[PDB]
């Protein structure tokens, strides 16, 4: 079942990332 | 005699390409073909979150079962971006919810069932690339600097409040990022600013605008309404005295003709008055989920601009 | 004018087929229609997400596509001919081109 | 209706091309190189020792 | 209209074909490539073809054991519709003798026939190319459009009048 | 082990790889045939029914008959959805559909009653000898055939005629309470939704393309070698494609 | 392969496809059109439920009747908060959707054939085995449940309004053949343009572009401009353009 | 005819005294949302089971 | 007859120490006893990521049930670095999957069962320590400052490609941690530097090296390739060209012979082609779970190198 | 069920929020 | 019927003085001349001593 909870926290982490790193010329 | 479903249209574009004139993605909705591929009936999960501060509003949406062809056309154009809109309502019209460019996508197929993922952003590209070189004297008008900078962000205006007859203290340079250098003007002026469904929008804190919007159990609301604070953080107080500090909480049925610097007029049992609004948040699940809105409010203490 | 080979192409046989291709490090969307009458293949050419086709052409036998349209900036400077693999008077069909079915449709680049 | 004038822009199409480098064919070759001086060649017979 | 070597249905060697056109063929019909796709494919004993194990037919499970005439039509009849052209199976006269041991079945089987796709990689070309003039006759005319008048003239001269 | 020993080895490596090309080659062959169609004649046969079993010919439309069915049933499904509201209580939104399910209950026997040459389960069983043709057995390798092919089944029923279903379990029990018999139960669910002319053909779409792997230019990348030239036309081709074309080096 | 089968498996999918546009058309047009109202009689009838059941005609408010209905059953709950109150807070409790079920059967050997119920619209009346009646009732059933109608029900005691239909079942099991057995269930629906403009409040749409396949539109998608019909072309011809211009 | 090949030292065979039933079962999966229209290929198959009671 | 069982084997060696020459976590591995605590036949989970970037490759694994002598000899060494390897295959091999350093370490033993934590760095120790303060003139050759700088690194070259004849256009000065200074290099040239398994990869950007690998489903693939974007964000383009921007995601039965910096060809009925390496990450469930690994692919555009 | 973990993910990026911004004059 | 129709004449019309030599422009000015076997220059570099 830890399988189902995994697949969100990479989920949360990846908008996270995304909100981090977006746009820009570099 | 019906029931009352939901129904929703989705919509993809040619890619967005920046000129030497404001951004308008509605004209680069029609692909060289002509009709651009729309998606009705596919069951679809989206969040689409906005706010009234420099990041620009982002939503996310999930597709299940797309054609081959469709996902063809988005691997390629990967280094592109495509311009995408959103419509939702009940089965009878459908108001615009989002615009803007599909920043990341991505697919998985594990047998039984495909998932497409996409992460869209409100005017992203311009507000992180509009560099500005500006300078001014003692003396100048405030109300001259601020148009000049925004013409420079390239989009339209969709409303601003200016200054009137204010006037620079002090020299003062910009560079960088023009989104940037208007925030930074904010803090010192007791303004908002903040780009939203491409339009922009400079208004005064503490003030508000009519009743555009009225909530009550006709108007589909969903639970009374809850106290809760606007921020996750309290500042120190002398107990500018005019800022927001106060909010409360409502959710309706799903809703696109709402926007996070409108004014809604609060009709329940045990709140009523006027509120601003500062956050809001569209859920949905076509086959199973909710569609409904959750909008922040925010008491207001200024002149009624 | 030095040239190597440097890319083959195949088709299915779909009348209205649309793909991305890479050459010499730039990359162009290429559409192919099938005309009926004259049983022949359109081929156009543009840059990704163009609003309309740079060079549209009708594809034959040993003639040099490419040759009165290498004076723009977006269109490949190498060599784009078709030739048989088979008996030299075969002409190009719909589901004979291909590395194998008869008609090689290859592109070739300069050495520069 | 409307399936013949498909046939009239096929062949309006074909028409055009028969006038460039590429996409003549038959009689309309000729014309084409023919400006160059090369003519085809009939039926041959062959030769040897 | 798999193509391969035609094998001889009446000796087995390859068909060079007769004294007259003698040579090499290539089996085009599908009827006969798959009359020899079948006759590969039961000849070879299960195992015995090296560079593939799995080939073949396993003769050794049912020769030289009790074997149940049932469970041995059911194999003949299975190996057969492994090739994918294959329609139907129309008849099956399996008959066993206790006598001599022996056991000898007939059936036939049903295939379609297909196009040929292209030609470019056989022999011929389906086009008529037009064939240059000659002499002055381009600049100047052509005597059979004095030849084919004549011709009509005479005809119509001779249809006038009743015979 | 011993030398000897290798050899029982590789018995078990043929025989086992063997037996999966088979099945495999098979079911290849399914979902490659495009004009079959597989037909299933629950009940009705005897009742108006019978004029769509004389339709099928035994070679592209098959039909498929029970010596008993013991029940069949059908249930559709929907989905509502409901909000709450200030008046502690709660109001409804859309609601959606959900597909369909299908399941029967049916038994081969082997000793018949009515052997129909058309059902094509009985397109070899011998006519005077009927529990040596192996009746219950033929019936399992063309079930199973049908659903591991992925087939779009259709279901004449006496009620009414059901499309694009298909098949998502079965058993099969030889329980020692009857014998001589295969207790057969299946499930169905509906599944809800190149050539021809270029009139009807719309734009497609194929997405980034690399080099062909069938032709040259993918061995220089796999490192191989070109394929010669069969000579004909020689002196002719060499002298324009050498010019033209050139060679990947 | 061959060319008769490319004609054969056009044959498999002309024939697949046209059940969708039978039954998917069919759907489309019963939902819309809103004026026709499904009502179902279980049970009632006959004690003095009559008076209401003669006011159903055969166009607008049609009426299904069962052959028999065995059982039917309805439920209502409520859940409340599993921690204690704070103290009168009475409000800590909310409402349920009430739940609707019934059991039934359609035969094939019917004792009534009264022709006001909607089963019976064209039976025949000397043999009722070859009407097919059982057949005729599903056929109803799903176009009811598909279509999402908001049922009313007439029961013993009291009447229900606003029921959806939300799962169904049918079987043909080996005793009591020649009938069917039918089981159905239905919740509530806590539901909540050409009208009196004085009855009209002021609507919003949101923002929106150019409608429709327009003269506008049309140069987007890089549609030519439709021709305009002759009917006169010496008045605004000298207008149109000057004032409006054209796109491009 | 098979039963007669085995050996009692490379093909070991197993015989119960009573075999009172066995059952075979295999299982299929699908996607439960509409498809996009053939896209034939939302489908799965699961490994086919296999049981019995002996003495 | 056997069937197709998972193996593993775990190691556990002397503290590492940093001196003044590359350092090989193999010399290690044997204890001061001599032969070192290996692990083979509990119920085991771990999961390592591998990238080519600035940061090291770390890899999490977990235990249950181990005996009280190898928890008492971590208890011990806590303020030291002890090397460990991993090892995975099927039952006739082990292929090497990772190697470094224990970076964290902790026991939680509530009840029934214990269960031992770790996370491994691949040479976080080198990466995060190594000072450097150089500089050089106009002229000097950068082939040269590459080199300089690597040596200082202290870690064995797994492979580099030198620049040529290239000089440098500026005075430059190099100090604080050696890799925070390689790492800015390879922004103003088109090179990508990453340390992996304790080898230094330094190679360009766009171009790629043979068919390596094979990927089929002979080759134990596990599901058709899908076409996934390598970035969570998009770019801004001109529309240097050659840098990456696309790319395509693989799973397979797990390989430890594979590194993000090689080259695979991809053989399926859809996709087609040869592609870079850019991601890894390894997954197992000795008892229950996964025993795969998952690639991410780049396209490629630049010369074969 | 997934609602079950959106809420708890929602509620520690609540917390995090608050750890970083905090107090302050400004 | 008779304007869709129209619009075939006009087709014609265009495609006829689009090959002339008078009415040759941009592109099409390419595949006239391109007929006799020449093209137009491109990007051209400069020669010093």
């Amino acid at each position: 079942l830890r399988n189902m909870v995994r697949a969100v926290v990479d989920e949360n982490n990846q908008f996270n990332f995304n909100m981090l790193i977006q746009g820009g010329p570099n | 005699m019906r029931a009352m479903e939901r129904t929703y249209t989705l919509v993809i574009g040619r890619p967005v390409v920046i000129g030497e004139k404001p951004v308008n993605i509605e004209k680069f909705a029609n692909t060289s073909k002509g009709d651009a591929y729309e998606i009705k009936d596919l069951h679809i999960e989206f969040n689409v979150k906005k706010d009234n501060s420099k990041e620009p509003n982002k939503g996310y949406v999930t597709v299940y079962n797309l054609s081959d062809e469709v996902v063809n056309y988005l691997s390629v154009n990967q280094r592109e971006s495509l311009a995408v809109m959103l419509h939702a309502g009940y089965n009878g019209d459908e108001k615009l919810i989002f615009s803007g460019t599909v920043e990341y996508v991505e697919d998985d197929f594990p047998e039984e069932t495909r998932t497409t993922k996409f992460i869209l952003g409100d005017g992203t590209l311009n507000l992180t690339t509009a560099t500005t070189a500006r300078s001014y004297r003692k003396g100048t008008p405030v109300n001259s600097v601020l148009n000049d900078l925004i013409a420079d962000l390239k989009l339209p205006k969709g409303r601003v409040i200016d200054f009137g007859n204010q006037t620079l203290q002090t020299s003062m340079a910009f560079t960088g990022n023009a989104s940037q250098n208007l925030a930074n003007l904010a803090k010192n002026t007791g303004s908002t600013f903040s780009v939203q469904d491409g339009a922009v929008y400079w208004t005064k804190e503490g003030s508000r605008f009519n009743v555009m919007f009225e909530i009550s159990e006709e108007g589909g609301m969903v639970g009374t309404p809850t106290p809760k604070q606007p921020s996750s953080s309290k500042k120190l107080i002398k107990a500018h005295d005019i800022k927001e500090d106060v909010g409360m909480t409502v959710s309706t049925l799903l809703n696109g003709a709402i926007l996070p610097e409108s004014t809604v007029y609060l009709n329940t049992r045990y709140h009523k008055g006027f509120y601003k609004v500062a956050e809001l948040t569209h859920r949905g699940g076509y086959e199973t989920g909710d569609w409904i809105t959750e909008l922040g409010l925010v008491e207001t203490r200024g002149e009624l601009i | 004018r030095t040239v190597v080979r440097t890319f083959d192409f195949e088709l299915s046989g779909y009348p209205d087929e649309t793909f991305r291709v890479v050459l010499d490090s730039v990359t162009y969307e290429l559409r192919f229609m099938w005309n009926e009458r004259d049983e022949s293949w359109f081929m156009s050419l543009g840059d990704i997400g163009a609003q309309r086709p740079t060079i549209t052409s009708k594809l034959t036998c040993y003639s040099d596509i490419l040759a009165p349209y290498r004076y723009l900036d977006n269109v490949p400077d190498g060599n784009l001919y078709l030739w048989p693999l088979g008996d030299i008077r075969t002409r190009a069909g719909r589901f004979n081109i291909g590395p194998l079915k008869g008609i090689q449709m290859t592109y070739s680049s300069l050495i520069e | 209706f409307n399936e013949r004038e498909y046939q009239l822009w096929l062949l309006m199409g074909s028409v055009y091309y028969a006038q460039t480098m590429q996409g003549a064919e038959g009689i309309y070759l000729d014309d084409l190189l023919g400006k160059r001086g090369i003519y085809r060649l009939g039926k041959t017979r062959s030769t040897g020792t | 209209q798999f193509k391969d070597l035609l094998l001889d249905p009446l000796t087995g060697d390859l068909d060079f074909g007769t004294p007259g056109d003698r040579g090499m063929r290539l089996a085009l019909t599908n009827q006969l490539s798959l009359r020899q796709r079948l006759y590969l494919r039961f000849a070879i004993w299960a195992g015995d073809w090296y560079f593939d194990e799995t080939f073949g037919f396993p003769y050794r499970t049912f020769v030289g054991k009790k074997t149940v005439k049932a469970v041995l039509d059911g194999r003949i009849k299975s190996e057969v519709r492994q090739e994918p052209d294959v329609l139907q199976i129309t008849d099956f006269q399996s008959t066993m003798d206790v006598v001599s041991r022996s056991y000898k079945c007939f059936f036939t089987v049903v295939t379609a026939e297909g196009e040929e796709i292209s030609l470019a990689f056989v022999g011929e070309d389906e086009y008529q190319y037009p064939t240059p003039p000659e002499s002055n006759v381009q600049l100047c005319g052509d005597e059979g459009v004095i030849i084919n008048f004549k011709n009509k003239l005479y005809y119509l001269i001779n249809f006038r009048l009743p015979k | 082990i011993s030398p000897a020993q290798q050899a029982q080895a590789d018995k078990r490596a043929r025989d086992a790889a063997a037996a999966k090309r088979k099945q495999d080659t098979e079911v290849s062959n399914a979902k490659s045939r495009e004009d079959i169609q597989y037909t299933m004649f629950v009940s009705g046969l005897r009742r108006g029914r019978l004029n769509e079993f004389e339709r099928k010919n035994r070679t592209d439309d098959l039909a498929i008959l029970f010596d008993s069915v013991t029940t069949h049933t059908y249930t559709k499904d929907y989905n509502k959805s409901s909000y709450a509201v200030e008046s502690k209580a709660k109001a409804s939104d859309h609601v959606t559909t959900q597909d369909g399910k299908f399941t029967f209950s049916g038994t081969v026997t082997d000793s018949p009653y009515l052997i129909d040459p058309r059902n094509m389960i009985d397109r070899d069983t011998d006519k005077e000898n009927p529990m040596l043709a192996r009746r219950p057995a033929k019936a399992i390798e063309i079930l199973e055939l049908i659903a591991d092919s992925h087939q779009l089944v259709t279901l004449v029923t006496e009620d009414n005629i059901l499309s694009n279903y298909v098949i998502t379990s079965f058993q099969v029990d030889r329980s020692s309470e009857a014998g001589s018999s295969i207790n057969v139960q299946v499930t169905l669910e509906e599944f809800r939704f190149r050539t021809s002319d270029p009139k009807k053909a719309k734009n497609a779409n194929t997405g980034t393309k690399q080099t062909a792997e069938d032709g040259a230019v993918d061995d220089s990348a796999k490192q191989k070698r070109q394929t010669p030239y069969i000579g004909k036309n020689a002196e002719t081709k060499e002298r324009w494609e050498n010019a033209a074309i050139g060679t990947t080096d």
